[PDB]
């Protein structure tokens, strides 16, 4: 062993909200837990959600976690697994009360419970009438939780490694996960982290494509080092497109704007949502209000200006008592980022890029599944996520609003929860040995010794456009194999590019060639995975195949690292507590 | 600790004010400085006990402020301990010299 | 239309002690872009210049920079704040604190300064709610201008009391989480908070300089927060 | 061992800032001024002698702008002081807008009281 070995029980990759619960419940249960996060924790994509956290608690009205479940199952578009679903419905509750007993400072109604606010894709009694089940503190809800949940890590003792870089996981000769290798930013020191649970946590990986509502740090790190490890993932396919993003900027303004009762006009001023989701209108699922403006714009009927093409997000008529208290964030980001005062003009928006519905798929116990050559899944030994990065799956083809803050503290805390089970269910795992170690260095000694090659920074930026042009709000399947040839091609570029600064004291060049590696991995999997299923389901619209087609689709898509070739996974459709949601057309 | 200091430091700027009225009082509604106007003043009870108070007022409050002013800007320990025993020793001489001063007039 | 930066620069396998160094860069005339921007364009044609970023809407707090002397985010700073014709943009380390490279600072004081404050809630169980502890709007409000802390270490490094004792004065961002814990009506441990402030250092080396509230990018006022705390530190030890 | 950015003069300080500074200095000088003062008041009442030599040395004009600094210095002292103990107690709002405004409301009264105190020499 010629590199430096830290040794605990748990490593988690990643500090955000999944990340940082994760390891307060894991450090809780008595074993040692190494916190590990690219970036200062509490700057996290968390600290920038906005509208809130999605759960049953029935203060604004009498709710159901059964009435979110449904909610949840529909929005997915079906293949949302409803097993997790109901797990995480159900335990939500508890879960949330549980962080505004650590602090979280929730807003309130008069009298003293947390406010909750309508968000999209909410009903009561199974598709009926507006319901308002979105926990919140004003519209920096992602704020509030990620500083409260560093504060108990901080409170808790929690060993953290902030600014160290994970580079790929470490395998031991059984294909089992023993850690990962990584590198510290401010050192430019190489270790090994040793462990018996290695937790990816990564977050999201908006950065594939041009325009993003995502931090610049989403650069699907996990994503890349599953497949490296010759780990799947998991309905790469389903991107989340935000409705509402700055026209011209890609930041966010939260759905919470039309939960509190702002809609969306075309250039004509019809409030097109009626047309297009006559129940739900403006809170329709996302997929759908994001199709409905791009067909308004496509028609000859979005707006334009300094922005670009855009739809008018409306507001004023809330008055300013309540956008100040309700939507002070927003108001921030539309003065900064459009020049618009949303108290006297409507926000100029567009569908961003926003959010990864897939990922490493897993077990409600946050243990990772990769299949066998009969198609079975079986469990990664070692290995976990929670997450953005995990595909449970709880969010299928589409996730509601609300619905993944609540994902990160279930599942991060259920992970933590498990883990003793899981650590004795997969046995003592061998060692690594120190050519298995030196396996997870290849790639970054790989930069480390090109000078001479290409430029990361165009490889990046024709990265970007390809996803964008092609594997946007609306695909074809032209258009779709041709951009997968064009990202076979820039991929190969890529294994030739250079890094120009070489130096070792926090050389932020580096990090970002690494990262490169990662948005090349994920984009790569996500149109091979885009290409393969065609039907139309959420997030995924396809003109060539335009129809819901659930005797052949109503599964995951699953996309195999070591043959780069696709292959299907069931949905679970057995709840446990009450019967399944059977699929049905969806309609808002 | 803390909340001391910063209670006496604003108590003795509220005797040091009264004091600064009562003394800019007298300078700008006497004419001529005779010696002898001059002297009535400094000879009064009231002066005297004012002018000796007015002395302990600014040993507190100065010896705190210069406290506060050499643990910004002087770290060595012993040169530290070494200015703060001047500037007390001066303090306390201010009001020693006061008494003997006005008990001489 | 032409840019000109200067821009502070450090390597400690290079670089003797820091210096400045000069850079240009062509902009569109008709679009006005934000400091964050530029440096990510620069970075482009030298990608040695080191500095830290993520959220580019001003809510991760990674971005802190003295810019023309000023701290506040690069990433909500538009360049047509920072250009005037025939001077050059100056971009330097937030002050105070140890520097890394190039405009990256060593936040670890600062940190160091908030984890002493005990910034977590403090309930000691009694009376426990049935779900959620209830905390009417009246209370909430107390909370507003004090949770929206994003720790970008804009007022602190920009305190001298903070300079001239980065070890014991808290500085304003600390007081000012120490105050969101103090007014929490769900803390129940104010009288042992403010027995651990009521030190010469922890909060009276605030002198209401004001630099604090001059330069807080999300528009916060430690100032104020100082004020109540001192406040609260009489009526309890006075 | 790591630099620091702490070169004063490339760093922008509001006019709060600038008062506050000033405060500290204003302190510092009067500080010494007392001991000055009070061996000129010990001088001027020991005898009839000691006033008339009191006031030839306040005859020169080198002493008269020493006088005059020191004064000054007090003025600003006080005034600024008094400002300080207004926010203090609730007085004057903790806001950067009534801080600015304060401190330059501040500097007039201490430019009135420097010129009264010219007068009175
Ligand atoms: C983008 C966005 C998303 C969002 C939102 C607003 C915005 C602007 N508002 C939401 C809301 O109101 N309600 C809701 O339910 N969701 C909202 N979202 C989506 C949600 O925020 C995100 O999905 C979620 O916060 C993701 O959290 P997660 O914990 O999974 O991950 P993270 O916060 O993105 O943090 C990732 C951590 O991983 C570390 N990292 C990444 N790569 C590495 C490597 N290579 N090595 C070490 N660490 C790594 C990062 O440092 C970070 O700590
Ligand atoms: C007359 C002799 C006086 C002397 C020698 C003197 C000296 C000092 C010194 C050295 C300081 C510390 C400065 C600092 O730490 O920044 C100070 C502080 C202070 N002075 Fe005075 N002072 C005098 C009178 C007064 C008067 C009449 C006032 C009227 C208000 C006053 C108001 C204050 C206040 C409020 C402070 C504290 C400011 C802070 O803590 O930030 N002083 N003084
Ligand atoms: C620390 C402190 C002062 C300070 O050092 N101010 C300052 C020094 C140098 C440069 C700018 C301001 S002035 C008011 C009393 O407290
Ligand atoms: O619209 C938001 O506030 C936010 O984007 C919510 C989720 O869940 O993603
Ligand atoms: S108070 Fe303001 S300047 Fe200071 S750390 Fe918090 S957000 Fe940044
Ligand atoms: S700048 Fe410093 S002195 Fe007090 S008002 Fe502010 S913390
Ligand atoms: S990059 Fe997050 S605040 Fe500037
Ligand atoms: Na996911």
């Amino acid at each position: 062993m010629k590199l430096p070995v830290r040794e605990f029980d748990a490593v988690v990759i990643g500090a955000g909200g999944a990340g940082m619960r994760a390891a307060l419940q894991i450090s809780q249960s008595g074993q040692t837990c190494a916190l590990l996060s690219k970036v200062f924790p509490t700057r996290s994509h968390t600290v920038s959600a906005q509208g809130g956290i999605t759960v049953a608690l029935g203060n604004t009205h009498e709710d159901n976690w059964e009435w979110h479940m449904y909610d949840t199952v529909k929005g997915s578009d079906y293949i949302g697994d409803q097993d997790a679903i109901e797990y995480m419905c159900k335990t939500g509750p508890e879960a949330i009360l549980e962080l505004e007993h650590m602090g979280l400072p929730f807003s309130r109604l008069d009298d003293g419970r947390i406010y909750q606010r309508p968000f999209g894709g909410q009903s009561k009694n199974f598709g009926g009438e507006q319901a308002a089940r979105t926990a919140a503190a004003a519209d920096r809800t992602g704020h509030a939780l990620l500083h409260t949940l560093y504060q108990q890590n901080l409170k808790n003792h929690t060993t953290i490694f902030s600014e160290w870089y994970a580079l790929d996981l470490v395998k031991n000769q059984d294909g089992a996960v023993v850690g990962c290798t990584a590198l510290c930013i401010e050192t430019g020191e190489v270790v090994y982290f040793k462990a018996r649970a290695t937790v990816l946590a990564t977050g999201g990986a908006g950065r594939i494509y041009q325009s993003t509502t995502n931090a610049h740090i989403n650069t699907g790190d996990g994503v890349g080092m599953a497949i490296r490890a010759g780990v799947p993932v998991q309905d790469m396919e389903m991107w989340q497109f935000h409705p509402t993003g700055i026209a011209g900027a890609g930041v966010l303004v939260t759905e919470g704007c039309r939960g509190e009762g702002g809609y969306l006009l075309n250039k004509h001023g019809e409030r097109f949502m009626e047309r297009y989701a006559p129940n739900a209108k403006d809170l329709a699922g996302r997929d759908v209000v994001a199709r409905s403006i791009m067909i308004e714009i496509r028609e000859g009927r979005g707006c334009d200006g300094p922005w670009g093409p855009h739809a008018k997000l409306k507001l004023d008529h809330l008055g300013k008592e309540v956008l100040e208290s309700r939507l002070p964030g927003i108001l921030e980001l539309s003065r900064t980022f459009a020049h618009v005062d949303p108290v006297k003009e409507p926000i100029p928006v567009i569908p961003t890029c926003h959010y990864m519905m897939g990922g490493i798929p897993t077990k409600v116990t946050g243990q990772a599944l990769t299949v066998n050559e009969k198609g079975e899944d079986v469990v990664v030994p070692g290995l976990f996520a929670v997450g953005e990065i995990a595909c449970v799956s709880v969010h299928g083809a589409n996730r509601l609003g609300g619905n993944s803050l609540l994902d990160l503290v279930v599942f991060g805390r259920a992970a933590g929860l498990h883990l003793q089970e899981s650590i004795a269910e997969q046995g003592a795992l061998r060692d690594a040995s120190e050519s298995d170690v030196e396996a997870s260095l290849d790639r970054l000694n790989r930069w480390n010794n090109n000078r001479n090659g290409e430029d990361p920074v165009a490889i990046r930026k024709a990265l970007q456009e390809c996803m964008q042009h092609n594997f946007s709000v609306f695909r074809e399947g032209d258009a779709m194999a041709k951009g997968l040839e064009q990202l076979k091609v820039i991929r190969e570029r890529l294994k030739n590019a250079r890094l120009d600064d070489t130096s070792s004291e926090f050389n932020t060049q580096r990090v970002e060639c690494l990262e490169l590696d990662n948005l090349m991995e994920t984009a790569y999997a996500t149109a091979v995975s885009a290409n393969f299923r065609t039907e139309s389901r959420g997030a995924h619209s396809r003109f060539d195949f335009p129809d819901r087609d659930d005797e052949n689709w109503l599964c995951h898509s699953l996309y195999l690292p070591e043959s780069e070739s696709m292959t299907r996974r069931s949905v679970n459709m057995e709840p446990k507590l009450r019967p399944a949601f059977p699929p049905k057309i969806r309609t808002y | 600790n803390g909340v001391h200091d910063f209670i006496l430091v604003r108590a003795t700027a509220i005797v040091l004010t009264l004091y600064i009225i009562y003394m800019v009082g007298f300078f700008a509604t006497s004419g001529e400085l005779t010696y002898e106007v001059w002297i009535g003043f400094f000879a009064s009870a009231f002066t005297k006990v004012f002018t000796l108070l007015a002395l302990f007022s600014i040993l507190i409050h100065a010896w705190i402020g210069m406290w506060q002013v050499l643990t910004d800007y002087v770290k060595p320990l012993a040169l530290r301990l070494m200015l703060q025993l001047v500037i007390v020793v001066a303090l306390v001489v201010y009001v020693i010299y006061g008494f003997v001063v006005v008990w001489g007039v | 239309m032409r840019l000109e930066f200067s821009i502070y620069r450090y390597n400690p396998d290079v670089d003797d002690a820091p210096r400045m160094q000069d850079y240009t860069l062509e902009a569109d005339e008709g679009r006005d872009m934000m400091l964050l921007d530029a440096l990510i364009q620069l970075k482009e044609k030298d990608p040695s210049l080191s500095f830290r970023r993520s959220c580019r809407e001003g809510v991760c707090g990674s971005d802190g920079l003295n810019m023309n002397g000023k701290n506040g985010l690069a990433c909500i700073t538009p360049i047509s704040a920072l250009n005037q014709p025939g001077k050059k943009i100056v971009i330097r380390p937030l002050p105070g604190l140890p520097v890394i490279r190039d405009l990256v600072v060593d936040m670890g004081q600062f940190y160091a300064q908030y984890e002493k404050i005990k910034p977590y809630l403090l309930n000691n169980g009694q009376n426990p709610p049935a779900r959620e502890h209830l905390q009417m709007p009246e209370q909430r409000e107390k909370l507003d201008g004090l949770y929206e802390c994003i720790l970008c270490a804009c007022c602190s490094t920009s305190c001298p009391s903070f300079w001239w004792n980065p070890d014991k004065f808290i500085g304003p961002a600390g007081l000012l989480a120490a105050y969101r814990f103090l007014i929490d009506s769900r803390d129940t441990e104010t009288d042992s908070r403010l027995d651990g402030l009521s030190d010469a250092f922890s909060v009276f080396r605030c002198h209401s300089i004001m630099n604090c509230v001059s330069v807080c990018p999300k528009g916060l006022n430690p100032t104020r927060a100082i004020g109540h705390i001192k406040s609260m530190l009489l009526q309890r030890n006075a | 061992q790591r630099p620091v950015n702490l070169d004063l003069q490339t760093i922008r300080f509001p006019i709060t800032a600038i008062a506050s500074i000033l405060h500290r200095v204003s302190g510092v000088i009067t500080f010494v001024a007392v001991g000055i003062l009070l061996w000129l008041l010990g001088t001027s009442l020991s005898s009839p002698e000691g006033f008339e030599q009191a006031s030839a040395i306040m005859g020169s004009f080198f002493v008269k702008f020493i006088m005059w600094g020191i004064l000054t210095a007090l003025a600003y002292h006080v005034v600024v002081g008094i400002r300080h103990m207004m926010m203090d107690f609730g007085y004057l709002e903790e806001t950067f807008e009534a801080g600015k405004r304060s401190a330059k409301i501040s500097f007039v009264i201490t430019v009135v009281l420097s010129l009264l105190a010219g007068v009175l020499v």
